[PDB]
């Protein structure tokens, strides 16, 4: 069975590139793979391997051979936990070619996060292929893609990257986009970001999201127009991403004070706002 | 031509065997072959089955989300199927995260689910099972999550002024000698 299965697997190693297929790779390759039980239970990295190679080989085409017509002749008692195999194995060649970016070549993915493959997929516009992505790294990788999902979304907030998670929650996040600004805002110390980010992911977080989460954007944005309307009346950025960061605590006058003859009337146009 | 007694098919038992086989993608594959869909076969939604074998119902939420998505509903199908997949719990959603601390996958799935964040701020009455949490084990467990905790529930405090982080002393401070703790010290906001 490992000699035949080897037969196979030259006629298709063979086949893997250009050169046209005599007889035999549409059937005798296919008889000696047949006459290979090479099996379940724990075996050597050839099972797995030549499992890979069917499978990953159905990720393929134009000479004879894939796991698609393998599993149409290849049904058998010693064969479907080489199935199974074959199903971590491709998660591990559908990863090995994580989701392709043919527009998007410049992007290497030798030493590459997953971050850039999972907004790929998300954003994908195969919701087959990007489920498929997604339950075969749940099976057979452990990845839920809540949780990640969840993990690297707390870490974009932090940094306040506001184009790019407009494009990314856009792929099914609108909802949550506030709320994972929200998470991140207290990891915040630069009005722009924090506008933009606000803009970007709970603006962009519109109707779709919960009406607390907007409401609170739009919250923020008016006492930074408030705050602007003080710093326009009167610096310590400190002291600034203290009160910011601690706002909850700190009081608006806590903070102020923080910071006579003075404009009071701007001042006072910026209390009567509230 | 064929048939039988009991009403079994050697397509019926094809994807039988292929769940016997535990296929999910290749299975998706032969059900593209059949063209499958949510819930066009009847007999594909056995929701003993569909949680005992979790591929199965990941693969079956996979077709009718992949059919559609974008909408809340079947979406939400797609997620409580792959909670249930992943999370063991017999009743695993987004409450088996949050309960246990993993707030993140909670709110994920809370996003566009049955009753909704907002109606779980207010509202708590949904008999949806799904649109319920344990509320101490995740609360307790919702440690890293101060601004979350803010954000989404308002918090219910008597009509008694909250904290006043400046003292008139304080504010007056600002105006460098005009600091009134050097006098008034029966006045407690001079402080």
């Amino acid at each position: 069975q490992n000699a035949l299965v080897d037969l196979i697997r030259k006629a298709l190693r063979a086949l893997q590139g250009p050169d046209s297929v005599p007889p035999g790779v549409v059937d005798a390759i296919y008889g000696a793979l047949r006459t290979l039980r090479c099996p379940a239970e724990p075996l050597g990295v050839e099972l797995h391997l030549l499992c890979e190679e069917l499978l990953e080989a159905c990720r393929t085409e134009g000479s004879p051979l894939r796991e698609e017509r393998l599993l149409s002749c290849l049904l058998h008692k010693a064969s479907r936990g080489l199935l199974s195999l074959y199903g971590h194995t491709y998660a591990e060649k559908v990863t090995e070619k994580p989701p392709r970016a043919t527009a998007s070549g410049k992007v290497s993915p030798d030493h590459l996060d997953p971050e850039r493959a999972m907004l790929a997929l998300f954003s994908n516009p195969n919701p087959a292929e990007a489920w498929k992505v997604a339950y075969f790294y749940c099976l057979s990788n452990n990845k839920h893609f809540l949780e990640q999902i969840l993990v690297t979304a707390l870490t974009l907030l932090k940094e306040e990257d506001f184009p790019n998670l407009g494009c990314l929650l856009d792929r099914e996040f609108r909802p949550l986009s506030c709320l994972l600004v929200l998470l991140g805002w207290t990891h915040c110390q630069s009005l722009e970001s924090a506008k933009r980010l606000l803009q970007t992911l709970h603006r962009t977080q519109g109707p779709g999201c919960d009406e607390l989460l907007r409401d609170a954007c739009d919250g923020l944005w008016a006492h930074l127009e408030v705050l602007e309307w003080c710093i326009q009346q009167s610096i310590p950025k400190r002291d600034l991403l203290y009160h910011l960061h601690g706002g909850d605590s700190h009081s608006v006058l806590y903070t102020l004070h923080h910071l006579p003859a003075l404009r009071e009337e701007d001042v006072l146009k910026l209390l009567q706002k509230v | 031509n064929y048939k039988t007694k009991e009403g079994w098919d050697f397509h019926s038992q094809f994807i039988l065997y292929c769940l016997e086989h535990s296929l999910q993608h290749l299975l998706y594959v032969y059900l593209d072959c059949y063209k499958l869909s949510p819930e066009n076969c009847p007999f594909l939604e056995k929701k003993e089955l569909h949680e005992a074998h979790p591929w199965f119902e990941f693969l079956v939420q996979c077709r009718q989300v992949a059919s559609n998505l974008t909408d809340p509903k079947l979406i939400f199908q797609a997620s409580l199927a792959n909670a249930q997949i992943l999370i063991p719990t017999n009743q695993a959603s987004v409450s088996s995260m949050l309960l246990e601390g993993h707030t993140l996958l909670a709110l994920a799935t809370t996003m566009y689910s049955p009753g909704g964040v907002s109606q779980v701020v207010q509202n708590e009455e949904n008999e949806n099972c799904l649109k319920k949490v344990d509320p101490q084990l995740l609360k307790m467990a919702l440690t890293p999550y101060p601004k979350l905790k803010t954000a989404l529930f308002p918090q219910c405090t008597p009509p008694s002024v909250l904290p006043s982080d400046i003292t008139i002393y304080h504010l007056i401070q600002s105006l460098s000698p005009f600091d009134p703790s050097r006098l008034f010290g029966w006045q407690s906001a001079n402080t």
